[PDB]
């Protein structure tokens, strides 16, 4: 007689909640702030004038393992008020997490927090079966990282994932970029969120870049307002869709990557032909970076130009996709089956 | 362990469950190939081979106003009849009015569809 508790661990932010709902209960900042003993999430932005602030976890792995206890005990105690020696977790890990770093999570859940069961899922197959599939490739871009996932029959093809060279923190830092054309110097920490904000609230992806560059220079009706904390409105003009523009073009980033839609084709062609039709008609979209408006519509667009005209190009942004990932682990986690999937303490103490 | 699991293809025929509160729930057999458009199914063929072996196909059917729990429910279930089945079973997703010819082929006066369902795990 017991209710799981679910862990999205994620570069920017934790999602965690209980099994059994639709949504994430606690969704706050994967931050954690020591003085110049610890304060974790939106307390320790508060406190950022006084306090250090590092990100455990990057590109979705994590790599500071004390501040990461810091997270999971914050996400228990302070966000869920939940024993966690009294519940089994299923928490979530990157696609390609390196199985040493596995251990290492889930040797702190059954040392430090005395977990009695646990279960690891990948991200992005959790994302899968939220939007009812057990064959396709997930598409998740994040704040830290971007993964191509391909999944048949329930489970990752592992030598066809492939990541793209980018993801939200970087498109949040681009418009921090682009916007000194227009004058505003945004660079703290603060301003940052500001204007990652921005980006979330005014952004959207070109259907055809070049074309919109051109319309766009016709007339103000690209533009539009942003009201900042100060009161003061800040105008976005063609930023507003070259900002996540540099998801299909790294290189406006100055990196060599390829784009979201050649790593997808990329990403198919791993798979052995016979699946690949599957695949390019089950192209699932997750995690906050494929939020911008136009997204299905241009990645559809991009990869129907890359891939074989015989294939039949389906790409699925589903509406609560930001969450996908924990909303797909509440569903595992609340079936009949899961008390069979996890390994429980014991097991792992004799192991 | 799970019930429905140890009687999952053991002789030919077609078995239907149905997705209730995060379980699989057989369908009563007077219902068979009417699907209510609210819920999601999960539905075991086996056939017996000329070698006598047993052939499963495995089909997860979507009604178009299921909820997501049902769904992702049905697509993991699916997923673990199949691993139980040792691998051996093919996947097939069926979305209501776009269904497989191999899936209408199972019931012999197709497939037709209601109104309702049982209500969400969410
Ligand atoms: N509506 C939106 N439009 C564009 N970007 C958005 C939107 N909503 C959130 N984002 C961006 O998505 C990112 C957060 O996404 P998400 O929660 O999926 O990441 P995460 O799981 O913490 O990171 P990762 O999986 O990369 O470790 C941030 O960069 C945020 O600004
Ligand atoms: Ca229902
Ligand atoms: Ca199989
Ligand atoms: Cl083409
Ligand atoms: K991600
Ligand atoms: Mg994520």
């Amino acid at each position: 007689d017991v209710q799981a508790l679910v862990v999205d661990n994620g570069s920017g932010n934790v999602k965690a909640g209980v099994a059994g709902d639709d949504a994430p209960r606690s969704v706050f900042p994967s931050i954690v702030g020591r003085p110049k003993d610890a304060f974790v999430g939106d307390e320790a932005q508060t406190k950022r004038g006084i306090l250090t602030l590092k990100y455990p976890i990057e590109h979705g792995i994590v790599t500071n393992w004390d501040d990461m206890e810091k997270i999971w005990h914050h996400t228990f105690y302070n966000e869920l008020r939940a024993a966690p020696e009294e519940h089994p977790v299923l928490l979530t890990e990157a696609p390609l997490n390196p199985k040493g770093n596995r251990e290492r999570m889930t040797q702190i859940m059954f040392e430090s927090f005395n977990v009695p069961a646990m279960y690891v899922a990948i991200q992005a197959v959790l994302s899968l079966y939220s939007s009812g599939r057990t064959t396709g490739i997930v598409l998740d871009s994040g704040d830290g990282v971007s993964h191509t996932v391909p999944i048949y029959e329930g489970y990752a093809l592992p030598h066809a994932i492939m990541r793209l060279d980018l993801a939200g923190r970087d498109l949040t830092e681009y418009l921090m970029k682009i916007l000194h054309e227009r004058g505003y110097g945004f660079s703290t920490s603060a301003e940052k969120e500001i204007v990652r904000d921005i980006k979330e609230k005014l952004c959207y992806i070109a259907l055809n870049f070049d074309e919109e560059m051109k319309t766009s220079e016709q007339s103000s009706d690209i533009e539009k307002s942003y009201e900042l904390p100060d009161g003061n409105i800040i105008t976005v003009g063609n930023e507003r869709f070259r900002c996540p523009e540099a998801l299909f073009q790294p290189s406006f980033l100055g990196k060599e990557a390829a784009g979201i839609h050649t790593t997808t084709f990329n990403s198919i062609k791993k798979c052995d032909v016979d699946i690949r039709k599957d695949l390019y008609g089950n192209i699932v979209l997750s995690g906050g970076t494929t939020m911008y408006e136009g997204i299905g519509e241009r990645l559809t667009r991009d990869i129907t130009t890359l891939a074989p005209s015989t294939m039949k190009i389906k790409v699925v942004a589903p509406p609560e996709r930001k969450y996908s990932v924990w909303i797909g682990g509440s569903i595992l986690s609340s079936l009949s089956t899961f008390q069979q999937m996890w390994i429980t303490k014991e097991e792992y103490d004799e192991s | 362990e799970h019930p429905e699991f140890l009687k999952a293809g053991k002789e030919p025929g077609l078995q239907i469950w149905r997705v209730e509160k995060f379980d699989l729930v057989p369908v009563p057999p007077n219902l068979y190939g009417d699907f209510f458009t609210g819920d999601a199914y999960v539905i075991l063929k086996t056939v017996q081979l000329r070698q006598g072996q047993l052939q499963y196909d495995l089909h997860y059917w979507l009604g178009n106003e299921c909820s997501q729990d049902e769904s992702g429910a049905a697509a993991i279930f699916t997923v673990q009849l199949d691993d139980y089945l040792n691998g051996r079973a093919v996947q097939h997703r069926e979305v209501q009015g776009f269904e497989s010819s191999t899936f209408s082929g199972y019931f012999k006066s197709g497939l037709k569809y209601k109104k309702g369902g049982v209500a969400s795990g969410f």
